[PDB]
């Protein structure tokens, strides 16, 4: 399975997830609020690189292991991250 | 951007007093792997002082200047011993970096 | 709350001199099960000193830093030998934690 | 048998039992003052968890093994824990 | 009072040199009944040393830490062999406890 | 036969017999000075219990096997334990 | 009022000779936590002189100028070691501040 | 329990307690002269703030843990702080 | 891949406390067959300590470093004695390897 | 009177050279019980020097500053070993205090 | 037995015993010159307290274990501490 | 006179090299009777070193500090084994004391 969301418009999603002054962020995004461990560390390690986007790792991995099409939208709404719904 | 070095030094400085917890592996962590970038004489200088806590202090003092301190993180992964919660620490470490990077974006 | 680690360290520090009684199983308890989180080299370092009481002292010194020291409690259950009154000890241990937790609630 | 005491109002009971500066507490509650051993240890072990309530374990177990309906009230009065009677 | 443990340890310490007489049943007494509270590995550790007197010494060293050393007394009753004057010993033992208890009353 | 001496005032007798710095004590009390063996050991074993009174065992047994009413008083006088006579 | 800084400097000056007692933790207290506001080079300058008492003197000399010296008080709380009577000291410290504040009210 | 003393007229009480040139002050007020420790330190720490009133901390805490209604008045009289009685 | 050595070391480390059960054949298993890869002096070093459990501990300590520890498995097959449930153990052993290999595939 | 601290420091200073006799239990006495008021790092600092007599010297140097040095006396009671004549010492200790207190009364 | 000597006038006795520049003092008072050990240490330990009177401990204990009424006076005379006889 | 302790320490120091002869009963003499005044941990410390002669050396090192070293003499009487010429030794011992006492009389 591959999400294959539009990459130029995927950048907005990653940026919005990264700039998360709210205590909820990519980590709580990973907790799923109702639910595979070492790969989380490998995604976290991709912060040292200049173009480091942990959201990119957590979405490309989530693009696989289940074609998340609007399935993540419900949980994102549960995360009060309505700006995603306000945008897409 | 040749500027993430600065944020890395700031992150280490902010996390200074979390060294005492698990980096009491001063002789243990760096004096073998970090010899790829450290000096033999630097090891003796570190081993000189007998505080066992100040020792890690000067270790990190040496580490701050070097642009590529991420080697320490790499070394942290290698020894699985503290890793499980050094993971915590590295997540701690990672978290700090995230915060600082955000402030750089202003 | 990521704060019960602090109360756990305080509990261990308060219960420091009850180590001598039954944790003379220094070689016995941790050097097999606790190797899931300890180091091989740490075992040799512990075995270096020949006080047979200070030895457990440095064992607990290492244990304090690690956030998940409850493994020791787990190990305490496994060996039924001291358990029956290590139960006492763990109840002792448990009791201490209770007290500290109350003070955290203030 | 299940006590099935109201859970939102059960929290008050557990909190009152936990905050027991008196030397009598959940342990002496377990002694029954006039009266099944390993399970006590398992209940005690549930202190390490952030939401650790040993009273919760000692009441859910006491909810079973006898539907304690006001039966515990008599012993609680014997424990000078009249605040329970002052509340319920 | 959770304090008679202390007087029991003191009684054992005071009666230390009466071990040599009849507790030369080191392999004989504890290594079967006391396995309800001792360790298998502890038995091998006891059997290591070949003094046949120091051996009972480390046996009692292990026994001191355990709060319920009265098991030994129980074991003393079981084997009727030394009992008749182990009775003497246990009366001896009992007598010692009496004395110490009196001093606790002050 | 049962001595049935007043229990609240029996405690004084047991305490006085126990606190016997004199070399004569409950053992010499048992020797009777002029006069049934294993039971002595069982009474002696009741020292390990927190409320351990070997005098209690040696008197409850002596309360039976002969209703010792002031019969023990003569021997107690022979034991120079006149404090019993000074009290009762 | 942007004037409690002045009373704080005065309080430190008045309490000058109580530094020698428990602030012999010069290397111990500030050189880790106070690095949030101090300099690395300042640490070396402090460590230069070998009086072990004058050393704390120049530490407090540096601290006086900084408006927010309350960090030291914060650090005092962190290490529970001297705390129990550093509490005394901080109460001592607190008491001094009270007095000075009263005189400011005139 | 909450004392709920009038806040605008509570300021006078705090000021009177603070301006205590007498050796007896808020500390001796805490000693109760005839009678819970770390919280004293936390109250003392509230001196560094510009509007620092240790009396405020020692009264809000004393407002709870017992609804001190004129109960503190007796001890205040025992403290020779009759100015409180002269005012309230 | 010249990487299954690493997963094998990890498997041995994870299975550490299952050594005590049936590898009390320390003198029995390795000191004859494993002499194809071990040292004579290593045998004496193993036989030095008299814990009879720590002994197997240092045996496995030596075994971990050698890349081809599968010889032990081979030796396990040879002696049919524990085999029937050493089969269990080897299945146990085999199972562990499977798990680790899966995690390597990620 | 908040002045018996001063007489206690003076008493310790006067009794300085009686430390060498029985306080060679430097590692033995304080490094477990006195950790209720001492520092972990202070223990390492004490253990640094290898005079085995100067070591107790710096122990008492640390103890002097702390207002409540009576803990040492408390610890003296706990270990019954030197106690019997540490009693002598504590009586010695007690005697010294008496003398000084008299001089305070003038 | 209780000596029950007048407490306000007992203070003079304790003070006189404490201020004993003579080598004979409370210790030699305890030796009795012609004659129960750990309690001596416990009495000695009561020096650390601000109102520390080892004589108080050695007299309250001596008040019990024998109602010393002028019995101590003879030994005090033997101690050349005639100031007690000069006062009482 | 509370001064015969000093002459006793001097006598032991003078008789130092007569320890090697018959006090090779280091494990034999003190570690049972002298536990009335020694420490359990002290026994392990003595047993640490493997010179079998230096061992008695540190035994007497511990004994010197304790004011009542006559217990050793008492223990010497108990074991009749060396006694017959330990009598010689104790007479030797006694003789030494006599000499020193004379010099104290001057």
């Amino acid at each position: 399975t591959l999400n294959r969301l539009r990459e130029p418009l995927l950048r907005r999603l990653s940026e919005l997830l990264d700039q998360a002054p709210e205590g909820r962020g990519w980590r709580r995004l990973a907790e799923l609020a109702g639910s595979s461990c070492l790969d989380l560390e490998q995604c976290s390690l991709k912060v040292l690189e200049p173009e480091g986007s942990p959201s990119l790792c957590l979405l490309k991995l989530m693009g696989e292991k289940g074609c998340t099409v609007t399935e993540l939208s419900d949980f994102l709404q549960a995360m009060e991250h309505t700006e995603v719904l306000q945008l897409l | 951007e040749e500027d993430l070095t600065e944020v890395k030094k700031d992150a280490l400085e902010n996390l200074r007093v979390y060294l005492c917890e698990k980096i009491i592996a001063e002789r243990h962590f760096d004096h073998l792997r970090a010899k790829k970038i450290l000096s033999r004489e630097d090891t003796e200088e570190i081993s000189c002082r007998t505080s066992s806590r100040k020792r890690a202090g000067k270790l990190l003092d040496y580490l701050q200047e070097n642009p590529k301190g991420l080697d320490t993180l790499v070394e942290s992964i290698r020894r699985e011993k503290t890793q499980n919660f050094l993971i915590q620490k590295i997540t701690d470490e990672v978290l700090k970096l995230r915060n600082i990077k955000l402030e750089h974006l202003k």
